[PDB]
RNA sequence: GAUGGGGAAGCUCCGUUUCAAAGGCCUGAUUUUAUGCAGGCCACCAUCGAAAGGGAAUCCGGUUAAGAUUCCGGAACCUGG
RNA sequence: GCUUGUGACGGCCCGUGAAAAUCCACAGGAAGGAAUAGUUUUCAUGCCAGGUCGUACUGAUAACCGCAGCAGGUCUCCAAG
RNA sequence: UUGACAUUGUGAAGAGACAUAGUUUCUUUACUUAUUCAAUGAAGCGGAGCUGGAAUUCAUUUUCCACGUUCUAGCAUUCAAGGUCCCAUUCGGGGCUGAUCCGGGUU
């Protein structure tokens, strides 16, 4: 009201300098950015073979929540924890004259790619989590087949890092359980089943199913409205 | 939530932390001592018969003066080596590739007097 | 021109030492008139939007 | 045998343009938002001679849609545009001399200058003092627009291709005899080093396919193959006829 | 003619703002304190290349065997502080 | 009158006859500013400092290039009766 | 320069063989991510919606265009004035709206 004034402002071509807007759509990203974006794009436009593409079919967040929840209990040894263990047995064992077995059998998550393979190969593994990233995808592509053929149940789970946390590495690639405290055997059988249902059961049909071949939306719409009009007037 | 809001179309190199050097072994064990001190700056008197004239009549002291040394430095090392005050210092490179200061003393001083205090004559 | 007092570099009208006075006069008139015939363009075509 | 003249010009030693005095390069506006959704005003601010150029240029200045400031363009002046004239550039812009409009929006028979081969290439066709192109119809699906260029050729380009309404200024410049060698001289002095021209037939054989002989003569057919090789192509390259063009010309 | 680059077995050739995450000013925020963050800009992208092109500012008198718009005398002017 | 400088004009062009550093001005109005006393250094006067390298002479029928103190060659300013 | 092979992928119609089920090969004509070219201090692209309205309604919308600038050699910049909400009211300052939504494919 006072001696204050409503002016508006005509931003309509040929007048008023354009205001500052959000151009985040338009910014000229560094090459390294443009690469990793378009790589993900190129990797979709191409029809991708069924032995890739059987990834992307990842776990769902809930079942995996339950599965990290388990695998957590069986983490490997901490630096200290084993120092502590050693300074137990070393002192103890060597004197009290226990047969290097004043230490309790350890139940832990098995890890490292080569380790877990021999485990699957030996039908000793009992539920294998496989990562969904893993950039030379080859390290891992043969694992669904393996677990299938060794009758080992498995799951493709989101996060090589998230696997890495439960083992104290940055990244892991795979995590597996072979052992289990009987107090958890029950949880796992239930866990196993869901997983088998989502993967190792569905495997054979997934092996028939190619991937990608997906248009981007500027040209999705292009034909969702070309094919909308042409056929049905 | 969601994304940034860049109003500029240009993407620029993030202004990231420039750490300063805090070494681990030294550069040279012992720093160099002063490479142009007052004694090295002003090398000899110039007692050419025609130079001496400039001292009796000029209130001007004439020195062979290190080529490495500028007027500022000639002025200081004279003022300092000799207690005297300096008015202005003209300079020149001789044909034998040695530098010559024409040093004019302020009226408070007599150069001709000061010339044969340093000793030459 | 930097060795010299500012009055040697202007005259006392708007756009002093920059445009030639008649040249200012023009853009005063033109400014005025055009900002007027603007109002006339406004309310006339405002009328049109109601009388159609 | 020596490298002949016409192969030497490729390395551009003494043969590069005499660029020093030129106003700048003449180009339409960038194909920005304004011009392809609406129009945008400018003022010609000066129409000025370009060295080595038949036709005058028009310095035309515009506001900047995105920053407070003037931004200036170098236009080839179409005939009859004048200082202080308002120039309108854009899709939704009117059919006057001097405006730039996308060939799509002008009725056939329109006469434009400096027209783009592809939209936004900032203008390629007909720029020499006196030329223009003529829209000779459009096919609205795949928006094309058929034009006839100065050469006589018809070519069909995008409707979005811009062109400026009119003919280029300075027409007729070639109706006037140079008269003396000097005016030629001073002409090329501001173009490039192509003048005068030694007849290859007056050279020794090291110098040219035409060189030597005890009388001056081309000594073999002077119509050279398209498939000839550098150092051979001097004469009438690829000539599909030869001799005094009798009868009317004019493309059908 | 360097530089991100692209050629070339290679000595090197190309490119000069070019398919590059290209850089620095004004002050504020410090009253642990010397300078981190706070804005807002400006995206200009090396450098060499003129003792006849551009260009801040000095003159007269006097003086030397030989220097002088350079020294002496007097009188000015410019740039930075 | 001579040389030169300058100016208001006029002839000529299918020729219309550099660039950049740098300096100033204006539009703008962020912001900062008095009465118990503020603003002002584009007004005057006043203080300090201005480095480095070149600077002699010849420039020609003997100081340069022509085997040389060669009748050759080698860019320019000043100009009495 | 002309051909083949390699770079070389995705649909659709049509020819071609086990001899008239589709693995395979070419003529056509589509597709766009490889490759290619133009542009720009990667600025407004594609998609939906608002409003207007031509349009004629065979139950109601089945659509199609638009959807801030053209007498004049002016002026157009300080996240914008306005409106509204916060800081705990200081001077300053902040959000939102003004300037619709969705997809981050610069075109
Ligand atoms: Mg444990
Ligand atoms: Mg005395
Ligand atoms: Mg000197
Ligand atoms: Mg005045
Ligand atoms: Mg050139
Ligand atoms: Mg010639
Ligand atoms: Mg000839
Ligand atoms: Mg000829
Ligand atoms: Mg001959
Ligand atoms: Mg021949
Ligand atoms: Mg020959
Ligand atoms: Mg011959
Ligand atoms: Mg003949
Ligand atoms: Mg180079
Ligand atoms: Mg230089
Ligand atoms: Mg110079
Ligand atoms: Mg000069
Ligand atoms: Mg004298
Ligand atoms: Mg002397
Ligand atoms: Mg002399
Ligand atoms: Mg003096
Ligand atoms: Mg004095
Ligand atoms: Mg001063
Ligand atoms: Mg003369
Ligand atoms: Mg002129
Ligand atoms: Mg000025
Ligand atoms: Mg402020
Ligand atoms: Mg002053
Ligand atoms: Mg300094
Ligand atoms: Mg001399
Ligand atoms: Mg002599
Ligand atoms: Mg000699
Ligand atoms: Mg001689
Ligand atoms: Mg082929
Ligand atoms: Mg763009």
């Amino acid at each position: 009201n006072p001696l204050t004034h409503s002016t508006p402002k005509n931003f309509g071509i040929g007048q008023a300098v354009q205001p500052k807007r959000n151009l985040s759509r338009y910014v000229k990203w560094p090459e390294y950015v443009r690469v990793q974006r378009q790589k993900k794009i190129l990797s979709i436009r191409l029809k991708v073979p069924p032995t890739i593409a059987q990834f992307q079919y990842t776990l769902d967040r809930n079942t995996a929540a339950e599965t990290f929840k388990l695998f957590n209990k069986y983490r490997p040894e901490t630096a200290a924890e084993k120092k502590e263990r050693l300074t137990k047995e070393a002192a103890a064992v060597a004197e009290g004259k226990s047969k290097q077995d004043a230490s309790p059998k350890p139940y832990a998550v098995k890890y490292g790619l080569n380790h877990v393979v021999a485990l699957i190969e030996n039908k000793k593994a009992k539920l294998v989590l496989i990562a969904n990233d893993v950039d030379p995808i080859e390290l891992v592509v043969f694992l669904p087949a393996l677990c299938k053929k060794m009758g080992v149940p498995y799951a493709i789970v989101k996060g090589k890092a998230r696997l890495g946390t439960l083992v104290n590495q940055k990244t892991s690639a795979v995590a597996a359980l072979t052992e289990v405290r009987a107090e958890d055997e029950a949880a796992l059988a239930k866990l196993v089943s869901t997983i088998d249902a989502n993967f190792a059961d569905k495997y054979d049909e997934v092996k028939k199913h190619w991937g990608g071949g997906i248009l981007g939306n500027k040209a999705q719409a292009k034909m969702d409205k070309r094919a909308k009009n042409s056929d049905s007037a | 939530k969601a994304l940034k809001v860049r109003t500029s179309a240009t993407f620029r190199l993030p202004k990231t932390l420039k750490l300063a050097r805090a070494p681990k072994y030294a550069s040279k064990a012992v720093p160099h001592y002063n490479r142009l001190d007052s004694y090295k700056v002003i090398e000899q008197p110039i007692t050419s018969e025609t130079a001496m004239k400039k001292v009796e009549d000029g209130n001007i002291l004439v020195f062979q003066v290190s080529m490495k040394a500028n007027k500022y430095q000639i002025k200081k090392a004279v003022k300092e080596l000799y207690e005297v005050d300096v008015l202005k210092v003209n300079t020149l490179v001789r044909p034998n590739g040695t530098k010559k200061a024409y040093v004019r003393l302020t009226a408070d001083y007599d150069a001709l007097d000061i010339a044969n205090r340093i000793g030459y004559i | 021109y930097a060795t010299v007092s500012k009055t040697h570099k202007t005259v006392s009208r708007a756009y002093g030492g920059s445009r030639c006075a008649n040249c200012v006069k023009e853009r005063i008139i033109r400014a005025f008139l055009i900002e007027e015939q603007k109002i006339v363009k406004k309310v006339v075509k405002e009328q049109t939007e109601a009388a159609k | 045998g020596r490298v002949i003249r016409n192969q030497r010009k490729g390395a551009g030693s003494i043969f590069t343009s005499h660029t020093r005095l030129r106003q700048g390069a003449a180009k339409l506006r960038t194909l920005d938002y304004a011009e392809r959704h609406g129009y945008i005003r400018g003022i010609v601010k000066q129409i000025v001679h370009d060295s080595g150029r038949g036709a005058p240029l028009a310095k035309v200045v515009f506001r900047d849609p995105y920053k407070y400031r003037l931004r200036e363009e170098i236009f080839i002046a179409n005939e009859g545009v004048h200082t202080g004239q308002f120039i309108y550039a854009g899709k939704k812009a009117s059919l006057n001399v001097g405006n730039v409009l996308p060939l799509g929006s002008v009725p056939e028979g329109t006469i434009v200058s400096n027209v783009e081969e592809k939209p936004g290439d900032r203008g390629a066709l007909a720029r020499a003092s006196g030329n223009y192109v003529i829209i000779i119809g459009h096919n609205p699906d795949e928006n094309k627009t058929r034009v006839r260029l100065p050469s006589g050729a018809k070519k069909v380009i995008s409707s979005d291709a811009r062109g400026v309404i009119g003919v280029i200024a300075g027409g007729g410049r070639v109706d006037k005899p140079l008269l003396k060698a000097g005016r030629a001289f001073h002409k090329y002095r501001l173009k490039r080093n192509s003048w005068p021209k030694t007849r290859g037939v007056a050279m020794n054989p090291v110098d040219h396919p035409h060189g030597g002989g005890n009388h001056q003569h081309i000594g073999k057919a002077s119509t050279i193959s398209r498939g000839a090789v550098s150092g051979q192509k001097a004469g009438l390259i690829a000539a599909r006829r030869t001799g005094l063009l009798r009868g009317s010309q004019k493309t059908q």
